[PDB]
RNA sequence: ACAGGUUUGGUCCUGGCCUUUCUAUUAAUUCUUAAUAAAAUUACACAUGCAAGUAUCCGCGCCCCGGUGAGAAUGCCCUCCAGAUCUUAAAGAUCAAAAGGAGCAGGUAUCAAGCACACCUAUAACGGUAGCUCAUAACGCCUUGCUCAACCACACCCCCACGGGAAACAGCAGUGAUAAAAAUUAAGCCAUGAACGAAAGUUUGACUAAGUUAUAUUAAUUAGAGUUGGUAAAUCUCG
């Protein structure tokens, strides 16, 4: 894209790659963030790169940002339980912040790559079907069997109306 | 491109078509060309082509004659260019058209 | 689609290029149609014997018992099916056609013998 | 049909020098875009049509698997994939038989391609189980049984027969059922 | 353990809109959604009412909302949990002093 | 004694056998190519990334398992001669569940003899590959594994080739596998084309064939010539610990030895050429007295 | 889009229109045979024959398949499950009504306001507040099946069927009228699926195998149509 001034940023490949996934406690988030200082100068481009890499992956997380309302800046999280983390990101560089909340509400790598395992165990490679699910459909295909008459017509033996007029007669 | 002796290329051209600007537009852009040998002697590193074929092997086009430097370069998570919208169109499979991915005669 | 009542089922739906049949062992509802909706797919069968000779089956033995075990029913062709296979003992009807073909094969016999005579 | 022949001629070398068959050959179409195939057949019976094909309009051309000489320019050198007929410009039917052609070709390596490094099926490889490994055949087995009591053909009680017949009486279709036991026949 | 409710809007945040009913606060709430053509980010905004007992909301209050296991009215699904900046007078998590914008009331010392 | 392929002394010995060549490690492939990727490195970056190269490398390097062959299977799990008068044609079962280790899987059959028998392991395999398809692999023989293919392949002096076609195709333990990875050590022996598969991973095939045929002659010979001692130095190594006994072995070991006196007296003590080697142990040696 | 033709005496620039690619109906001109897929103008009206039975009673089945796209901006997606049925040593399983909501969802703002569309009392059906929706498109109007291993909706019409018009093929074949739109009043339950059966088994216009049709691919036995100023392959003589 053109416009926008840091336009990698709406593309869809800064999307997937922002790595952060929340832990199934997350609900909302909220950033509270400061215009004016240089000691909140991390946390603005937390909002302006990082933001819009988190909520994709997490797209059932509410994530609202306040500006201004409280001289120092900080991450607030509602977890399920009624639990409020209080994440204080302040000298902090933005990939620090970044770090630090994979760290609190994380997934360990492994539960991720369990995780998707368990839904690429879901498309089972022997069964047929229509393109979309399955790979093989027809059994047209595979070698051994019987070609499908579509490309290779039949014997005129295994025509049903062969056996008819044979039985007829 | 065929007189020039360029055998690979993709070339899309937006705008006017008229042939003169043209070709005076390609000429200056083909000469506006910056040689690997130039870009290692102005940034003083070497350069590495990595091939998807070959796999991870570092293979060097250019060395910089003169002094390689010892720095290394700011790595941005966040780089700043320009791009543009039917590149990026292009990646995400938003490219519908009928006539692109069209069968033609040979080059 | 909501339906009525009936019950879940193992069967045979059938994909076929016509006079090229073949079947998809599926764990369906007994009131949707033969090829349409299911619940989950258990194995295929290949009733055109191949370049080998064979008429191929495949079934998932863990997965037709985890059903089986939810109080599924199957059809009288799944029912042979797994009978040959020694997953199930073998179906009544099988040996019965046994014995009913043996008797004609006997009978025949007598038959060609009293016109040879 | 021997194919190496036609492609070291001086013929051929005088023809098409080393530049491939095809180079010259131009398909000429309606418009800016040619039709996204070509044309079904250039030859019916006796009639060579129009400007035919690379590979038609010169008889002396075999299509086999065996000239690679032939085969291999029209595949991609660097890609090892074909073309489709427009990039070349030849006939649907002398373009499946290169298709077909290739392929046989490749079977017999005569071509090359490209073969990846394939790790091995398996991870971790033990024919000691219960599957692979010849099982303790049943104690059924051993003596020669059935597998069940009910493969076996029991002559019912006369008690039963006889009630059953009372039961069914106008209906009962009675014919004998033991099993004769081999099978073969004319 | 069974008290749920069947909204996916289980925890919110949003800001207090009006006042106009009895022991009701009407808060608006605003997600972010990614408009696909442009891929980007705007804000979504959408008005959910909440059960308040001490009818203690102010207008333009930051609120958190929390799930009512049982819906009151078709359109009460929630009940005022916690203020989390009442307007105008808000106390920064963090130090635990007054505030106003950039400046503390009273500051540490 | 207990020697194997797995052993720690056996693999890094065919380890450094087999060499790092990163451009024949890593060289041009047929696939549909995409434009290269440029970035500007330091001196640093540049050793770190060729240390990752050849870290990815060894992993492409590893070599495929050897093993020996299996015996055919016969086992019958049930006889019911009701059935053999139905006089259809074979019936396969398979197992399709996506937990199993396909040597765990069962696979049976009945045959028109109204007996139930396990799959013999041929059918197992094409049976599997047909309900878990895995690529490379025909589902029916492909025809290359002909001798005149073979022949034709051989000539063409694309054995790697060959010897990637068998590891994908068929399976390791299995008939083919064995015959074809064999008959192809044979044919680089008797053209003494050895290097081919230097810095193949298929290099460990070759160094243990050879050492259990017991003919070292054209690896050694070749390593000499190469200007390469401390592979044949290694490769003797390899023919005392694959034959701890014999007179070779425990002679030319316990006397003493190194470079000159094993590789010299395992020159001696292997007879098939000895000549061979006794010349070309001439010769590198004469060509460090040149350039020393 | 790899683009091409076309504004003017001419040159750029801006800017439409058109060509060139692929699919589908229908028509005209031609047409040899197979095989395979597909078959369709019409929620207009319907002659006749069939499309549910099973079974020792009772019971169970009987728009389930099958047909259609008339309706409705319908709905996709996601929560949460009453109920029905199946299995069974009481808890599993399959459908899943109602009710919901993170988000996505036809055109039109010349449709801009709608007109009670809210809440509070748990007192136990009365009282109390004065609200709710809406320019981030409420409330309208217009067109419409769909996001498709399927899902939604209808079943002569009055959204709904008590009651009323009135006597219903939008099951399979067929037929009038209508429309640019044309398949057999065909044979079998032999395979599958379904319903009943304790079971052999019975029924099934589902389906199976056919029949018709250049509608599309494939193979050959089949040669014809269109073009020939330019874009754009290709021309001589007459009138
Ligand atoms: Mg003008
Ligand atoms: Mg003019
Ligand atoms: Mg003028
Ligand atoms: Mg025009
Ligand atoms: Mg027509
Ligand atoms: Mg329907
Ligand atoms: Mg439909
Ligand atoms: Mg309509
Ligand atoms: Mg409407
Ligand atoms: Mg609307
Ligand atoms: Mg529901
Ligand atoms: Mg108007
Ligand atoms: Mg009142
Ligand atoms: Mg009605
Ligand atoms: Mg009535
Ligand atoms: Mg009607
Ligand atoms: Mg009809
Ligand atoms: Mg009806
Ligand atoms: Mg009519
Ligand atoms: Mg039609
Ligand atoms: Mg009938
Ligand atoms: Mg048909
Ligand atoms: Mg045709
Ligand atoms: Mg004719
Ligand atoms: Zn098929
Ligand atoms: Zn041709």
């Amino acid at each position: 894209p053109m416009k926008g001034r840091f336009p990698i940023r709406r593309t869809l490949q800064y999307l997937g790659q922002g790595d952060v996934v929340f832990k199934d406690s997350v609900k909302v988030m909220t950033v509270n963030y400061n215009t004016h200082g240089e000691l909140g100068e991390g946390a603005r481009k937390f909002v302006f790169f990082n933001i819009p890499q988190i909520q994709y992956k997490n797209p059932w997380v509410q994530i609202t940002m306040f500006k201004n309302m409280t001289p120092s800046p900080f991450l607030r999280f509602y977890l399920d339980s009624g639990e409020q983390v209080l994440v204080d990101v302040e000298s902090k560089s933005n990939k620090e912040i970044v770090e630090h909340i994979r760290k609190i509400l994380g997934k360990n790598e492994e539960t991720l790559e369990k995780e998707e395992q368990e839904k690429k165990q879901l498309s089972h490679p022997a069964h047929f079907g229509p393109r979309k699910y399955c790979l093989r459909e027809c059994m047209c295909e595979v070698e051994g069997q019987v070609p499908c008459p579509g490309l290779v017509p039949l014997p005129k033996e295994m025509t049903g109306k062969y056996k008819a007029a044979l039985k007829a007669t | 491109c065929r007189l020039i002796g360029i055998k690979d290329l993709y070339a899309k051209v937006s705008g006017s078509v008229n042939m003169l600007n043209l070709t005076r537009g390609l000429f200056l852009g083909l000469s506006r060309q910056e040689t690997h040998q130039q870009l290692a002697d102005k940034k003083s590193l070497h350069v590495v082509e990595f091939r998807e074929e070959c796999g991870p092997l570092p293979i060097v086009v250019a060395s910089p004659q003169g002094a390689l430097r010892k720095d290394p370069e700011p790595e941005d998570e966040v780089p700043d260019i320009t791009l543009d919208w039917e590149d990026v169109k292009a990646a995400q499979g938003m490219k519908r058209s009928v006539w692109s991915g069209l069968k033609r005669a040979a080059t | 689609r909501a339906y009525r009542g009936g019950h879940l089922t193992i069967r045979l739906a059938l994909g076929g290029c016509t006079n090229r049949p073949f079947y998809r062992i599926v764990a369906a509802h007994s009131k949707c149609p033969r090829d349409g909706r299911f619940v989950e797919q258990l194995g295929s069968y290949d009733p055109l014997p191949n370049s080998h000779g064979e008429k191929l089956v495949a079934l998932n033995f863990d997965r037709i018992r985890h059903w089986i075990g939810c109080g599924a029913h199957l059809s009288k062709p799944v029912e042979k099916l797994l009978g040959l296979s020694g997953f199930y003992p073998l179906h009544p009807m099988m040996i019965t056609n046994a014995e009913r073909l043996r008797r004609k094969r006997a009978r025949e016999v007598l038959l060609a013998s009293q016109k040879t005579d | 049909d021997e194919p190496w022949k036609y492609l070291d001629s001086e013929e051929y070398q005088n023809r098409y020098g080393s530049r491939p068959v095809w180079a010259d050959y131009r398909r000429n179409h309606k418009g800016g875009i040619p039709p996204q195939r070509t044309r079904k057949m250039c030859i019916r019976g006796n009639k060579v049509a129009g400007n035919p094909c690379p590979i038609c309009r010169d008889q002396k051309l075999h299509v086999d698997f065996r000239n690679v000489k032939l085969l291999e320019q029209f595949v991609c050198a660097h890609t090892g994939i074909i073309f489709h007929a427009p990039y070349t410009g030849v006939c649907m039917k002398q373009h499946k038989k290169l298709t077909q052609a290739i392929q046989k070709a490749r079977d017999h390596g005569l071509l090359r391609y490209h073969i990846p490094q394939v790790e091995p099926r398996d991870l971790d490889f033990s024919t000691t189980h219960g599957a692979v490994s010849s099982t303790p055949p049943a104690p059924t087995l051993v003596s020669g049984d059935p597998w069940y009591p009910w493969y076996s053909w029991k002559q019912p009680p006369e008690r039963e027969l006889s009630r059953l017949r009372r039961l069914y009486q106008g209906r009962l279709r009675e014919e004998s059922g033991p099993p004769p036991e081999l099978m073969p026949e004319v | 353990s069974i008290a749920r409710s069947s909204v996916h809007a289980k925890w919110v945040v949003g800001k207090v809109i009006g006042t106009a009913m009895q022991k009701t606060a009407k808060v608006r709430v605003t997600r972010l959604v990614l408009d696909p053509y442009l891929l980007k980010y705007f804000n979504k905004r959408k008005t959910y009412f909440a059960h308040d007992a001490l009818q203690q909301c102010t207008v333009g209050d930051i609120v958190l909302l929390k799930a009512l296991p049982v819906p009151r009215t078709k359109h009460v699904k929630h009940e005022l949990a916690e203020i989390i900046f009442k307007v105008g007078q808000v106390i920064d998590p963090v130090t635990g002093k007054p505030c106003a914008g950039t400046t503390y009331l009273e500051s540490p010392i | 004694r207990k020697p194997t392929f797995m052993d720690e002394e056996v693999q890094n010995i065919l380890i450094k056998m087999t060499g790092l060549d990163l451009q024949k490690i890593f060289k041009p492939a047929l696939q549909e190519l995409k434009p290269p990727t440029y970035k500007l490195m330091t001196q640093a970056q540049l050793e770190e990334a060729t240390k990752q190269a050849v870290e990815a490398a060894k992993v492409r390097l590893k070599m495929p398992p050897v093993l020996e062959e299996r015996a055919p299977i016969n086992d019958v799990l049930a006889e019911d001669k009701i059935l053999e008068g139905t006089e259809t044609a074979k019936y396969v079962f398979t197992d399709i569940s996506y937990s199993i280790p396909h040597r765990e899987r069962f696979i049976v059959v009945r045959e028109p003899s109204g007996t139930l028998r396990k799959a013999s392991w041929e059918e197992r395999d094409r049976m599997i590959q047909v309900y878990f398809p895995r690529e490379g692999r025909r589902i029916l023989t492909p025809v290359i594994f002909k001798e005149e293919n073979l022949q034709t392949m051989y000539s063409q002096d694309q054995h790697v080739d060959v010897l990637n076609l068998c590891v994908a195709q068929f399976e390791p333990d299995s008939a083919e596998y064995i015959k074809i990875h064999h008959h192809t050590y044979e044919d680089i022996d008797k053209c003494g084309k050895y290097d081919l598969l230097r810095s193949t991973r298929h290099f460990g095939g070759m160094a243990w064939y050879f050492v259990n045929k017991k003919k070292i002659d054209g690896l050694l010979i070749d390593q000499i010539q190469r200007d390469l001692v401390s592979d044949a130095t290694s490769l003797v190594h390899l023919y005392h610990i694959l034959h701890p006994x014999x007179x070779x072995x425990x002679x030319x070991x316990x006397x003493x030895x190194x470079x000159x006196x094993x590789x010299x007296x395992x020159x001696x003590x292997x007879x098939x050429x000895x000549x061979x080697x006794x010349x070309x142990x001439x010769x590198x040696x004469x060509x460090x007295x040149x350039x020393x």
